């Protein structure tokens, strides 16, 4: 039993370009890729809870981390998407 | 010209107190414990005695005698003593108590009491609509322990101003209240206000005041100065006023002949050489001989320089956009050239991003086009920018000058601020106006059907009072009256009344049903009721509130 | 709306501006309140000649709607 | 001696004690309440 | 004219601790445009640190952490 | 009482619950929140898409099919803020952008 996160990014890939096929490397570079930019906000995350003597991870400390990490578009872009995703699920009234 | 405003000015002689003469031990005190002031005096006046803010503070000097008595109107006396007053109101309650206490003896003072075993005087004091218990439990303990008073009565302001105003007691009529805190619709029938149906807006005087702070700090983020509560609550009492109709009034606010008037402002070589010298001469010659020739090729030269720059700056945005076609068709020349000739490397070398290159070219063009005007002297506009005009008004800015960097306008605020009590929505509370209140109260309540008004709905349109502190904005009756006639049947008679001075109709309540009429006896609590009834007692007369159920 | 009272014609101008904000994109076309009075009424004189009256009372096909 | 108690756990405390009034009473309507009394939101948009 | 603060004999003086016999003229605007991309980009992590502080005023202790964040950790002020 | 996962209460497609359970023993912190897998989880979808979207303009600008590390490459070293977050990893078979001072051109 190993996991990988292929089917996901697959389904990410046919939503856009449906008429697009795949190497295995391909996977292997990008599976890296997602693990590694989780890797560093995780631990930006952690470090800043660290820092404010927190005992807890919450939705803004990531969001100061991807602030940090991100450049400024892409932060603001992340951000976004972030925001209308928690604000999404948050309305289970 | 720019209007500067200030502080306002502080009291220089000192308030003055009651003469000991004047007592009464058995006339009351009339107490109306406002949020934003306090009313007190004696019950045979007409007029209140003590007029002062509900405010206090603690003074520290050196000598440490810590003199902290600088209450109400002592804190008018001094810059610094003023800004470190704390009103007892926390939102529309009272939260600490101990500087209640010494508000009280403040008064107690001033009004010429000597008193022994506590006051003997009965009180006549205002309470919130719909109180809660806690509040009206420690009123009644600090009341009855601290003070000793031998008569307590309980009321609503609102409902004392309309008793005020038909002192027969038993008129039908409806009662529009603009506090401090808050804004009241109550219906009264026969003398005796409906509680079961008044309803309330979370909006009064201090939310307007903040909402106008945080609006204009929104439009100018870079001001160099921090302005106080007091400065805003003064330009919010002399530049605010009610639309007759706002839809109509938003559409033409900023345009150009309505901005001129309603809008405030508150603060080989020598070869060439010789060769350059004849091209000189030979335009000097041509200026002289057709000026006005030459003067039409230099304006179509600069005019043509104008057009390769904008060209030039309209392809420098372009090229910033990660998602135009012009990105995409570099990727795609990159990919071209990634994927293969004299021609080719010519494509590839021009093909570099030369972003200083650009600017370096933006300025010999400037420089291209400034020896063309030169040429054409020899030989964009603020009017359409609604954000300039929203800005700085109907005249130029400039931004060099100290004098208009200190500058604030007001033109589409005037009509804002005052809006919220018609649309609660505009300040984020969810909540009906004062109109669709006023709707659902008269037209589908009280046996009325839309289309069939019944008898006590016509009373009640006929007799309808404005009161509150806060009706001092003007165009608020022509816009009731223009609301009132929108929704009501055709033919309805429409008549509403507004005090000179609205502020102070709930003193003159109260004084006149103390001194008018000896039906004030049928509301007073002694001390009997206090100890066999307990706290939780209430007297469902016709000035005050009732019992939570049913 | 728009009611004859006599002849009974119906005509729908448009919904009212109030309900503008309901949708930000919408079909319907949006029209201000009439300012004048709910109730009208004018005096008007009609002139008619007898070659109209032989014109509608002798139609082959039949009727036709307004 | 007195708890500060500020303003937003008033109107907390109370609806608690209007609750176990009404649960009581059920295992009664109110009348004239704090919450009773606030206004309903508007039906035009 | 507050970017005028940095004055060009400080420059000089930063310029002979790195041992340099001869400065041409256009050095101190290079090294003015150098730095104020620079510090820019620490005032970058410092200010954000702060505002996730719920504070609003800078120390000595997360400007070192930006620092260090970014791969210069500087001793002498704590951290 | 069967309702389904996260991801589709927040509407994204990569696993919110599998994210959750990366950061509970991955001994970040002792206490984790509720809404940091999400945020963490629409983060990744961005990122995620935004690369697939250069890699298939890539692909497409090479007249393919299929996506080489060559067009992840180009996609990636192409575009600045990629370069930028990106700069210190080397794609492994990606090669090199072709580039050329202009003094060591021919230029007669």
């Amino acid at each position: 039993r190993k996991e990988t996160y292929s089917s996901y990014i697959y389904k990410v890939l046919k939503q856009t370009h449906p008429d697009t096929g795949i190497s295995q490397k391909s996977m292997s570079i990008l599976n890296s890729f997602v693990n590694d930019i989780f890797e560093r906000i995780a631990t930006e995350a952690s470090k800043l809870a660290a820092y404010n003597k927190k005992s807890t991870i919450s939705a803004r400390e990531i969001q100061t981390a991807v602030r940090l990490i991100l450049p400024g578009e892409l932060a603001k872009h992340a951000v976004s998407e972030g925001t209308r995703a928690v604000t999404k699920y948050s309305s289970s009234t | 010209k720019a209007v500067v405003i200030d502080d306002p000015p502080l009291r220089q002689t000192p308030e003055p107190f009651d003469e000991q003469s004047a007592y009464n031990p058995q006339s009351p005190i009339a107490i109306d414990f406002g949020s934003s002031k306090l009313r007190a005096g004696f019950v045979n006046h007409a007029t209140p005695t003590h007029i002062f803010p509900n405010a206090l503070t603690k003074f520290r000097d050196r000598k440490l005698n810590k003199n902290f008595t600088f209450v109400g109107n002592d804190t008018l006396l001094d810059q610094a003593v003023r800004s470190q007053s704390r009103s007892p109101f926390d939102g529309p309650f009272v939260t600490n108590w101990n500087l209640t206490e010494e508000i009280l003896d403040y008064t107690f003072h001033h009004l010429g009491v000597v008193p022994d075993n506590g006051i003997p005087n009965p009180i006549l004091l205002t309470e919130r609509l719909a109180t809660v218990q806690s509040q009206r439990t420690n009123w009644y303990q600090i009341l009855f322990e601290t003070y000793n008073v031998p008569g307590v009565t309980f009321g609503i302001d609102s409902l004392f101003s309309f008793y005020n105003y038909n002192p027969s007691g038993n008129k039908t009529g409806l009662v529009i209240s603009c506090g401090h805190e808050d804004t009241n619709v109550i219906p009264v029938v026969d003398g005796a206000g409906i509680l079961t149906d008044a309803k309330r807006i979370n909006w009064g005087g201090h939310q307007a005041v903040d909402y106008l702070n945080d609006l204009m700090a929104l439009k100018y983020p870079y001001f160099p100065t921090k302005m106080s509560y007091l400065q805003y609550e003064t330009m919010y009492k002399d530049y605010c006023y009610v639309s007759r109709n706002y839809d109509e009034d938003i559409e033409k606010i900023l345009t150009l002949e309505n901005l001129d008037t309603n809008d405030v402002v508150v603060e080989e070589k020598e070869r060439v050489a010789k060769e350059e010298e004849e091209k000189k001469l030979k335009e000097q010659q041509w200026r002289e001989t057709d000026l006005n020739g030459w003067i039409k090729d230099k304006r179509l030269k600069l005019n043509k320089l104008i057009k390769r720059r904008k060209e030039k700056l309209k392809l420098r945005d372009e090229m910033k956009d990660r998602k135009s076609q012009v990105s995409q068709n570099r990727m795609k020349n990159l990919a071209s050239l990634a994927e293969d000739n004299d021609e080719d490397w010519l494509i590839y070398t021009d093909i570099t991003q030369n972003p200083e290159a650009f600017e370096e070219a933006l300025e010999y063009e400037y420089k291209d086009i400034v020896e063309l005007e030169r040429l054409l002297l020899e030989h964009y506009d603020w009017r359409n920018s609604i954000l300039h005009l929203f800005l700085r008004g109907p005249r130029p800015h400039d931004s060099e000058n100290i004098h208009e960097q200190h500058q604030m306008h007001l033109n589409v605020e005037r009509i804002r601020v005052p809006e919220v009590i018609f649309q609660p929505t505009m300040g984020g509370q969810d909540q009906a106006g004062i109109c669709e209140l006023s709707e659902t109260i008269l037209l589908k309540k009280f046996g009325s059907q839309p289309g069939k008004l019944s008898q006590t709905s016509i009373d009640m349109v006929n007799n309808v009072l404005i009161t509150g502190g806060n009706a001092k904005v003007p165009g608020l009756k022509e816009r009731i009256v223009k609301e009132f006639t929108g929704f009501l049947p055709t033919g309805t008679n429409i008549t509403v009344n507004m005090s000179s001075d609205p502020s102070l109709d709930a003193w003159k309540g109260m004084a006149a049903l103390a001194r008018n009429e000896e039906q004030y006896r049928k509301t007073v609590i002694s001390k009997k009721e206090y100890e066999e009834y307990g706290p939780e007692y209430i007297k469902e007369h016709k000035l005050g509130n009732t019992k939570y159920f049913e | 709306i728009y009611i004859e009272a006599n002849t009974g014609a119906v005509k729908r101008v448009g919904r009212s501006d109030a309900y503008a904000t309901e949708f930000d994109l919408e079909t319907e076309e949006y029209v201000p309140l009439p300012k004048g009075e709910v109730h009208k009424k004018k005096e008007i004189v009609q002139d008619v000649t007898l070659h109209d009256l032989d014109v509608a009372n002798a139609r082959p096909q039949g009727g036709q709607d307004v | 001696t007195r708890r500060h108690k500020s303003a937003r756990q008033l109107i907390s405390d109370e609806n608690k004690r209007i609750n176990a009034l009404l649960t009581k009473a059920n295992k009664l309507v109110p009348k004239a309440t704090y919450f009773s009394v606030e206004a309903p939101p508007s039906i035009r948009p | 004219d507050n970017i005028q603060g940095i004055t060009k004999p400080a420059i000089r003086r930063l310029a002979r601790r790195g041992g340099v016999k001869r400065i041409s003229g256009l050095i101190y605007e290079e090294t003015r445009g150098v730095l104020k991309v620079f510090l820019e980009n620490v005032i970058r992590d410092a200010v954000t640190y702060t505002e996730h502080a719920k504070r609003k005023t800078v120390t000595a202790m997360d400007v070192v952490y930006a620092l260090k964040r970014q791969g210069r950790t500087l001793y002498g002020f704590g951290g | 009482k069967a309702s389904q996962s996260r991801s589709a209460k927040a509407g994204l497609t990569f696993p919110v619950g599998r994210v959750h359970r990366l950061l509970r023993r991955g001994n970040y912190a002792q206490r984790i929140g509720s809404g940091a897998p999400v945020y963490l989880t629409a983060v990744l979808e961005y990122l995620a898409a935004e690369i697939l979207e250069l890699a298939g303009n890539a692909a497409r600008d090479n007249k393919k099919t299929r996506i080489i590390p060559r067009h992840l490459q180009l996609a990636i070293r192409n575009d600045d803020e990629l370069n930028k977050l990106l700069g210190n990893v080397t794609i492994a078979q990606g090669g090199v952008l072709p580039n050329i001072h202009q003094n060591l051109l021919p230029k007669k």
